[PDB]
């Protein structure tokens, strides 16, 4: 596939997450990794992972708590460098 | 978890997870410890600043805790440098389990050194000021409280990953049966 698919997250402790994806068939230059509280109590933040990896560790998250993450994808095989369409999944830690 | 060979590579993230928050926690292990040293300094001369009584209560069994999870982490962080399906730390587990007894001291006393600690935060001079800059006091206090109810959570999410023909299965099970009982009898 061109874009990332089947983000999911492969184990977990109390306060951080694996999530792991399906790389796709370009060079990726950069993975922007979103998350947040679903809700909102504190805010959404990002950070970065090479282009290299298809996996990347969240920690410092609240336990029990709903969360909401999101992969982007920046390759210079894609038009307007990130791809068109970034994923998503909730999760409750 | 069927796919052993990722269930390795799930185990050694949950194992290193673990490493990262016993860091942390020894972190803050130590920065309550770090004030002891003045304080049992001063409190033997004409200026105390906390008495000997005040000061055991206020810290009971932090250098315990300390030396129990230094042991583990300290177990712990070479078999993760050298990992692969013959790696076995089931015992470093049951050894921490084998010590809740520290615990549970420190959990049963936890409410006295609490308010004892908030007294001398709200009235002592030099003690707030200790309490204002721990590498709050009173929030490093609730560490072991808050982590030990946590236990069974990590050895549940390393169990995920752990699959029953390998040796270290039914160690880290009976660590969960032992932890549960023991947040069973708090």
């Amino acid at each position: 596939s061109s874009v990332p698919t089947k983000l999911e997250v492969v184990a977990a402790t109390p306060t951080s997450l694996l999530i792991s994806w399906d790389a796709p068939a370009v060079t990726v230059d950069l993975y922007v990794i979103t998350y947040g509280e679903t809700g909102g109590n504190s805010p959404v933040q990002e950070f970065e992972v090479p282009g290299s990896k298809s996996t990347a560790t969240i920690s410092g998250l609240k336990p029990g708590v709903d969360y909401t993450i999101t992969v982007y994808a920046g390759s210079y095989a894609y038009e307007y460098y990130w791809g068109p369409s970034p994923i998503s999944i909730n999760y409750r830690t | 978890e069927l796919d052993l060979e990722k269930g390795l590579e799930m185990r050694k993230w949950v194992l290193s997870g673990i490493l990262a928050s016993e860091e942390t926690y020894l972190s803050h292990l130590e920065a309550l410890l770090l004030p002891m040293k003045p304080l049992k300094a001063a409190a033997t001369t004409s200026q105390p600043v906390l008495t000997s009584q005040q000061i055991e209560t206020i810290f009971f069994k932090v250098p315990e805790l300390y030396e129990i999870h230094k042991e583990f982490y300290d177990g712990l962080f070479p078999r993760v440098q050298q990992w692969s399906h013959q790696q076995r730390v089931g015992d470093l587990f049951q050894k921490l389990a084998s010590q809740l007894g520290v615990y549970r001291a420190f959990v049963d006393n936890y409410g006295v050194a609490m308010e004892m600690a908030e007294k001398c935060c709200q009235a002592n001079a030099q003690f707030a000021e200790i309490s204002e800059n721990l590498r709050s006091l009173e929030t490093l206090l609730y560490k072991p409280v808050d982590r030990v109810t946590r236990s069974t959570l990590v050895l549940h999410d390393l169990l995920k990953h752990t699959p029953a023909s390998h040796p270290d299965h039914p160690l880290l099970q009976d660590a969960l049966r032992i932890s549960q009982n023991f947040l069973s009898s708090i």
